[PDB]
């Protein structure tokens, strides 16, 4: 359900067309892009965080 | 086949004093018990890192904080610099 | 005791046919002796014609053989004395020294046609061998237990380069050197021996750090097709017994391919394409795959290449280049600018200049160095045409930085202390990467160009900067 | 797990040089004599069987 | 501990049991061993290409029979086979262990494993010289082999059962394409459906020991060794091993082919197999042909590569797909060997050296690399959004030498030149990062429809990972749509255009 957040962010991108010279607002969206792109590879990267006592 | 039989009996029994009864070894001049189960037993923690990686360091994360509960003397600066951006906008 | 005595039935040039009496025959690649008034004459059995009759290739001159002489057998392959007593002793392919320093009191005698190491023992991550010369360990690093193609004709400091490798492997990794001249010119064989005495890598009284194997040109071709194997076995005993990282120097591998051509054309096998022997890939592999890295130690090989008629689709360089991990070119246009060594930067490329092995920082620094000298070379025409006014600040700084790097590549040698007198600086890798990194950043642009010529590291760069600041005022 | 496989390889190479020791143990015997009887009765078993 | 001695003693019982029935209607003396081949007297009931065993462990294949004597080629160095020894005949045409138990192992040409992981759990033996399947149990290819490279699945697609050639030059990035394809098949080898899994058999011939060691280490870093089969015939070992090893690996492939499953094989590289074959035919006095490969060297690569196609439903819908690798000499496509592999395989991926010299890795020359039955078996989505891309790169290649004049031009050539440079910089790819088709569609889709034209040329390399992470964080449902459907409908296309123009706008 993150697409509503990002859809309203691109809505504010085509509305931040109206204010040229954005200092750090797009950089704040860059920081949420940074850790949101980090968290998905973090959750997909891991194994089930346990020692496999049956086989291993 | 007594060829096979005597071969396998010497095959079983000639290291059986190295495996069954621990009268360590007659032909090998260095001793065998301080090779693998005494020296090389701590081998993998002599081959990997000791007391951080093998003890594995169940470690507490550094609790990173918020903007330290100070709105005023920086929200007014953000507001006036935003006035300056909208001047430049 | 129980000798296997037969008669020589046929002498054809360098081919010798030996008849044996029945139920006695040694297999292929076993050493046979013939006693002469001049010494011993060694044969290696290569083909069995049936009829209890073998056919060998010579290992020394085959004049004067009466057919019917007794043929003594030694069972195994060509034995070589190995170990500590072999150091500083010029051994031919037979196993006898020719420096007239008496017999070599070595402890074992090893075969040379051994097995290459099995696949479970091949080391599964080729690390970087810290050689010691800067431009080697920066741009085209030598693979630890890999293969290195050292190009270029003589007279560009190639012997100086290879003695510098000897001293730096003696210092840093403590490894010994085994030099092997297959097909080596005899005169420059003696000149190499004299120079290796005077540079200190051969001490006739102390502990020398090299074993010489000189298979001369005037031996029959069966000799030169095994001299490299002799040097290889002297490498293997230092590898798998005492556990070191040993440098095997081979000059010159194209003459080894000629030895293969003439041995397998004297045997009457049909010649291949261009005229090299049809056992080309296999009899290059039996020399290459015994130079590798096991879990005990490693032997890294520096072997030259005479490119035939300046052409690289000829199968002898086109077969050597399916094995070489890293090339190193000693060009003309770099020693012509008075640079020691003359490791040309744009040409000497490695298969182990990769960030997954050398690390990210090393690969970044080396990539920026290659692009810097690349842009420098692409600018060197319009530098003469237009001058330094067509350079923008994007460009004139790159010209300055690249002159700084090109002067910075030269290194004071551990062997040019009787040449130039400047004592050699064995530069580590962790100094080298950081030094080139700091010059690529721009933290020493104020330093003049003259203080970068024949400098060890960034610390001696700072010291020479202060000394030339003092001499200018 | 890697070190366990390495220790198994070391056990196997120790028993390989022990096999060399067993070759040295076997080859001094009058099994060199006694074993000709084994071949004799074995050839009796093989060649009669057809 | 003594557990392998237990197993070896059970094998001693087998050897002692075999000694109770050992009567070798065969044995003959070794008359003469020469030229690396043996002549044997006796053996009056041997077969053509029957395996024999000398008295030193070196096996051999009896490849010719004459009235009087039999000529047996060796399978190793001739240092072991001595004159006057004893030649038992095994009884078999040359076979290798096939079956699923080889997955993970590293064998040489005769099924002897050399990894050090015990004996091969062998589900059977199969001949090396199998007749290829005739024209009736064949189906034309209709399933994708998603290699994971961008440019391969963009331009030159590979069908299950389509023999494609990776031709190139020395140290020009030939092996990396096959290695990236094997690592891309991890998408389905972790999965559950058999008919989407794709087993990889990598057959290293003529290469160094340490290269195959590093390649096994690479296929255990990224975990490919639950489905890999390495057949190694390294250049230390002698020539008829290299003549044999790709054929035995093709028998390994046919075992997976007949049993319904799908499997990829990689020959690497057959220009050293023809080296080994010209060695074996120039030591038996057979006279050479053009450039001294012997006159039947077309037939060798024929009878090798023709044991790989797509079986129809009548035999079980299994498959075998081959990627031979040919080392040419300096960008040549017209020596005698690379004009025989081309005249068998269904197309080329000509990895030209000049483009890798400019760092564009992998260096597929687009205007030369073509595939013949690739187009009928691509993923439907890429075929919908790259039907211009081959023609557009042909268009850009037309104006390649026309723009070197430096002359000022019209608007259309500048537009195509900018879009062509963005596409050329776009198809680069780092090592060991294959992109699945679910991510190959949007990147190519951003390339086709002019969205990149505002970006500078250097940002494109990080534009790739940025636009991918933008789609991974937010429009994950579009990636699942491309995964499930494999096809872009109109609504999917419009949503994708919105999701492009969003991230394109910043
Ligand atoms: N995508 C890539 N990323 C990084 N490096 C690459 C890539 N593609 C190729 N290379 C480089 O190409 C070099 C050789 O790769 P590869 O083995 O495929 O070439 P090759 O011609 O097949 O060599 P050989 O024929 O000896 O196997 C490697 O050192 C590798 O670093």
């Amino acid at each position: 359900a993150k697409s509503a957040a990002n859809k309203l962010d691109w809505a504010k991108v085509i509305s931040s067309l109206r204010i040229t010279g954005s200092t750090a607002t797009q950089l704040s969206s860059f920081k949420k892009r940074n850790d949101e792109a980090r968290r998905q590879l973090l959750e997909l990267q891991s194994q089930p965080t346990e020692v496999d006592f049956s086989h291993y | 086949q007594d060829l096979y039989l005597r071969e396998l009996k010497d095959t079983k029994l000639a290291p059986s004093t190295l495996q069954d009864a621990e009268g360590n070894v007659k032909p090998w001049n260095p001793p065998q018990k301080p090779n693998l189960p005494e020296l090389e037993l701590q081998g993998p923690e002599a081959l990997k890192a000791y007391t951080e990686q093998n003890v594995e360091t169940a470690h507490v994360a550094k609790e990173s904080e918020e903007g330290e509960s100070e709105p005023i003397e920086e929200d007014w600066l953000v507001l006036d610099d935003a006035e300056e951006t909208k001047e430049s906008h | 005791s129980t000798p296997i005595t037969g008669k020589v039935t046929a002498v054809i040039g360098a081919i010798v046919d030996v008849h044996f009496e029945q139920s006695e025959l040694p297999a292929i690649l076993n050493a046979l002796e013939i006693k002469t008034p001049q010494g011993k004459l060694v044969l290696e059995v290569a083909q069995h014609l049936g009829e209890n009759t073998v056919r060998t290739i010579a290992m020394d001159g085959t004049e004067g053989l009466v057919r019917g002489e007794k043929v003594l057998d030694t069972g195994g392959p060509i034995s070589v004395p190995v170990g500590r007593e072999t150091l500083g002793r010029i051994i031919n392919v037979i196993g006898e020294p020719i420096d007239e320093r008496g017999p070599i009191k070595s402890k074992l005698r090893k075969p040379i046609h051994a097995d290459p190491p099995s696949f479970a023992e091949q080391s599964t991550s080729a690390e970087i061998l810290e050689t010691g010369i800067k431009v080697v360990d920066l741009l085209a690093p030598y693979a630890r237990g890999g293969k290195i193609g050292l190009f270029g004709g003589a007279g560009v400091g190639k012997t100086v380069f290879i003695q510098e490798l000897i001293n730096n492997i003696a210092k840093a990794h403590g490894g010994f050197s085994v030099f092997t001249g297959v097909g080596e010119r005899t005169r420059e064989g003696n000149d190499l021996y004299r120079e290796m005495k005077e540079t200190g890598v051969i001490n006739l009284e102390g502990e020398s750090k090299v074993a010489l194997v000189f298979g001369q040109m005037n031996e029959p071709p069966g000799a030169r097709a095994r001299v490299a194997l002799t040097g290889l076995t002297i490498a293997e005993y230092f590898r798998d017994e005492e556990g070191q990282d040993v440098l095997l120097f081979i000059d010159n591998i194209f003459r080894f391919t000629q030895a293969g051509s003439e041995v397998s054309a004297l045997l009457g096998r049909i010649p291949s394409a261009v005229g090299y022997q049809p056992t080309l890939a296999t009899d290059m592999g039996l020399l290459q795959e015994r130079i590798t890295t096991t879990k005990k130690g490693s032997v890294t090989s520096v072997q030259a290449v005479y490119v035939p008629a300046d052409d690289l689709t000829d199968p002898a360089p086109a077969t050597t280049f399916a094995h070489l991990d890293a090339t190193t070119v000693l060009s003309r246009g770099i020693s012509e600018l008075g640079i020691y060594p003359a490791v040309d930067p744009l040409d000497s490329k490695s298969r182990l200049l990769d960030a997954a092995v050398v690390g990210q920082e090393h690969y970044d620094v080396a990539s920026k160095v290659q692009e810097t000298l690349q842009t420098y070379k692409s600018l060197q025409d319009i530098i003469a045409i237009l001058g330094m006014d067509e350079l923008s600040e994007q460009d004139k700084l790159t010209v300055e930085r690249a002159r700084k790097i090109q002067r910075f590549l030269s290194q004071p040698f551990a062997v040019a202390e009787v040449f130039t007198g400047i004592p050699g600086k064995l530069v580590r890798l962790k100094d080298t990467v950081a030094s080139f990194k700091a010059v690529l950043e721009g933290k020493y642009d104020n330093i003049p160009e003259h203080a970068f010529y024949m400098v060890g590291g960034i610390e001696d760069v700072v010291a020479k900067a202060e000394k030339l600041a003092a001499e200018a005022n | 797990v890697r070190y366990e496989a390495s220790l198994r390889q070391l056990e196997q190479r120790q028993l390989a040089k022990s096999v060399i020791s067993r070759v040295q143990s076997e080859l001094g015997n009058p099994k060199f004599q006694e074993k000709v009887l084994q071949q004799s009765i074995s050839e009796i078993e093989q060649l009669l069987s057809k | 501990k003594a557990q392998p001695t237990e197993v070896s003693s059970i094998l001693e019982e087998r050897i002692k049991g075999v000694s109770d029935e050992a009567n070798l209607n065969e044995t003959g003396r070794v008359l003469a061993v020469g030229d690396g081949i043996a002549r044997v007297f006796g053996l009056n009931n041997i077969q053509a290409e029957e395996l024999v065993e000398f008295s030193s462990g070196v096996k051999g294949m009896a490849l010719n029979l004459e009235p009087g004597q039999v000529g047996i080629v060796l399978f190793g160095s001739d240092r072991l086979v001595k004159e006057g020894e004893l030649v038992k005949r095994t009884g078999n045409i040359v076979d290798v262990p096939v079956g699923p138990g080889l997955l993970g192992r590293v064998v040489d040409a005769l099924g002897n494993p050399i990894d050090g992981k015990g004996p091969i759990d062998a589900a059977g033996r199969s001949r090396a010289q199998v007749k290829a399947p005739g024209i009736l149990p064949r189906r034309s290819v209709h399933e994708p082999v998603q290699t994971g490279l961008k440019a391969v699945d963009a331009l030159v697609p590979i069908g299950r059962g389509q023999r494609e050639l990776i031709i190139g030059d020395r140290q020009t990035g030939k092996t990396a394409v096959a290695l990236d394809t094997i690592l891309n098949q991890k998408r389905w080898n972790n999965g559950s459906d058999e008919s989407k899994k794709l087993y990889c058999v990598y057959v290293a011939v003529g290469q160094k020991r340490s290269t195959v060691a590093q390649l096994v280490q690479t296929l255990e870093q990224h975990d490919a060794m639950k489905y890999s089969i390495i057949v190694a015939a390294t250049a230390s070992e002698a020539a008829p091993l290299q003549y044999l090893a790709p054929f035995t690996a093709a028998s390994i492939g046919e075992w997976f082919r007949d049993n319904g499953k799908h499997a990829l094989i990689v020959y690497d590289d057959l220009s050293k197999q023809a080296v080994a074959y010209r060695q074996l035919s120039l030591l038996l006095r057979r006279p050479p042909g053009r450039e001294a490969y012997p006159g039947d060297v077309f037939y060798l690569h024929s009878r090798l590569l023709e044991r790989a196609a797509k079986l129809s439903e009548k035999e079980g819908s299994g498959s075998l797909t081959a990627l031979p690798v040919i080392e040419t000499q300096g960008g040549d496509v017209s020596a005698y060997i690379p004009t025989n592999v081309i005249s068998i395989t269904d197309g080329q991926i000509f990895l030209e050296a000049e483009l890798f010299y400019k760092g564009i890795r992998p260096a597929i020359n687009v205007g030369l690399s073509v595939s013949r039955v690739g187009s009928a078996a691509q993923v439907k989505a890429l075929k919908q959004v790259a039907g211009s891309l081959k023609l557009f790169l042909a268009q850009y290649r037309e104006v390649a030498a026309f723009a070197q004049f430096g002359s000022d031009l019209d608007a259309s050539t500048k537009q195509t030149l900018v879009r062509g440079e963005r596409l050329t910089q776009l198809l680069k790819q780092n090592q060991y990062s294959p992109l699945a088709t679910e991510e190959q569609v949007p990147l190519i889709y951003a390339g086709v429809n002019g969205h990149l034209d505002g970006i500078e040329l250097s940002r494109i390399g990080e534009f790739e990972s940025s636009f991918l992470s933008y789609l991974k964080s937010n429009h994950n449902e579009l990636l699942t749509e491309i995964r499930e459907k494999g096809e872009l409908s109109k609504e999917l296309l419009a949503s994708l255009k919105s999701a492009t123009e969003s991230f394109v706008a910043t």
